[PDB]
């Protein structure tokens, strides 16, 4: 499921914000 | 933001706006004249703690910033833009800015205290908002967006992570970073890979329309659970966004998957928000057609979801992290690049 790939992906966790 | 005939309401708005955007304050406390607490959260950029005002008493979230971080990191104006923007603005749903002041090595934006916690702890912990829940913070966004752009400004970092409940569970935007006052179109890449419209990524100018996709992203995975692109690596989640091809969960409506293809449009032709009918396009819409407006402004709505707090200076509501010691200079640092601050 879209859900349970998701929740084994890196990136679940807060975000951090992009810059240059 | 404080609590509580558009046209009219956004032009008084404006007036009060461009007095204290000509006229910022500034200086306006001192670091020891709190007792820090914890820290609430972290970002790229700040440390945000929960601190004790000794002479009122009042508990407040104050975001600490290097300024050799800020430089490093090439953040100046972006800094200044967000303590004089943030200084300005005065809506139900934004964070309300107290206090602001430097040091030697620091910069200092004190906050309201939003105890609720991250809009984004609360989605991970549940799982997914129901359509109706997602759909009252969403009302809430369009709001301030409308706020907003009225003024000229452009949010651009628009994410579960920098959204707060209150304890009447209603949304409080906070960090203004990216914040800019801008008439014409913009260059500055920036924002959070998951939220990043089209058009940043492929570098090209772009406008307020970016906030209008990243509303589109935030309403999907406040309903869905997860991103409409995610992945491992945010070169990978750039390569899902600009493709556009979304697919949407069997348990989303009618009403919101055609919401979100008119939001999550690569065509700015056609993204709602960025037509000629405006921020109408998005508050006319069929999804939001059990929608008072004016009673979400008013607070007058019964939230979906309402905070526990065990009394002030609670932070339960939070992630535990790590602390650092707040050391301060004999010399002072970047005063030439900061001193408008
Ligand atoms: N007024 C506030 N009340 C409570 N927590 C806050 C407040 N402002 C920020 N925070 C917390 O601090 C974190 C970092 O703040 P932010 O301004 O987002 O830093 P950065 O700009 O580096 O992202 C937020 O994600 C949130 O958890
Ligand atoms: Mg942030
Ligand atoms: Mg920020």
């Amino acid at each position: 499921t879209t859900y349970a790939d998701f929740i084994a992906s890196g990136r679940t966790g807060r975000r951090a914000s992009i810059h240059d | 933001g404080n609590a509580a005939s558009v046209k009219e309401f956004l032009a008084k708005a404006k007036e009060d706006f461009l007095k204290k955007w000509e006229t910022p304050s500034q200086n306006t406390a001192q670091l020891d004249q709190f007792d820090r607490i914890k820290t609430l959260g972290t970002g790229s950029f700040g440390r945000v703690m929960l601190v004790k005002h000794k002479e009122s008493g009042n508990h407040y979230a104050m975001k600490i910033l290097d300024k050799q971080k800020v430089v490093k990191l090439k953040q100046i104006e972006h800094t200044l833009n967000e303590k004089r923007i943030l200084q300005a603005v005065n809506f139900p749903f934004l964070v309300k800015l107290e206090f602001s002041f430097k040091d030697n090595s620091n910069l200092y934006m004190v906050m309201e205290y939003v105890a609720g916690g991250e809009m984004f702890s609360h989605l991970r912990r549940i799982g997914r908002f129901s359509e109706p829940h997602a759909r009252f913070y969403a009302a809430q966004i369009v709001l301030t967006f409308e706020y907003l752009h009225s003024l000229d400004l452009i949010y651009r970092d628009l994410k579960p992570e920098n959204l707060l409940i209150d304890q009447q569970g209603y949304i409080q935007v906070t960090d203004f970073g990216f914040a800019k006052r801008v008439k014409g179109r913009t260059w500055t890449l920036c924002g959070t890979p998951e939220y990043l419209a089209p058009e940043i990524i492929l570098s090209k100018g772009y406008n307020k329309a970016v906030d209008w996709w990243a509303l589109g992203v935030l309403i999907y995975e406040m309903a869905a659970g997860y991103p409409p692109f995610f992945a491992d690596q945010p070169i990978q989640i750039y390569e899902k966004i600009v493709s556009g091809k979304v697919r949407f969960p069997s348990h989303f409506s009618s009403d919101l998957k055609d919401l979100l293809r008119n939001l999550l449009q690569v065509d700015l032709t056609k993204r709602f928000g960025n037509l000629k009918n405006g921020v109408n396009d998005i508050k006319n819409h069929k999804w939001f057609a059990t929608t008072d407006w004016i009673a979400i402004y008013q607070r007058k709505v019964e939230a979906p979801f309402i905070p526990k707090f065990k009394g002030p200076g609670d932070t339960s509501n939070f992630d535990d992290y790590e602390e650092e010691e707040i050391r301060v200079s004999i010399n002072e640092k970047c005063g030439k690049e900061f001193t408008e601050f």
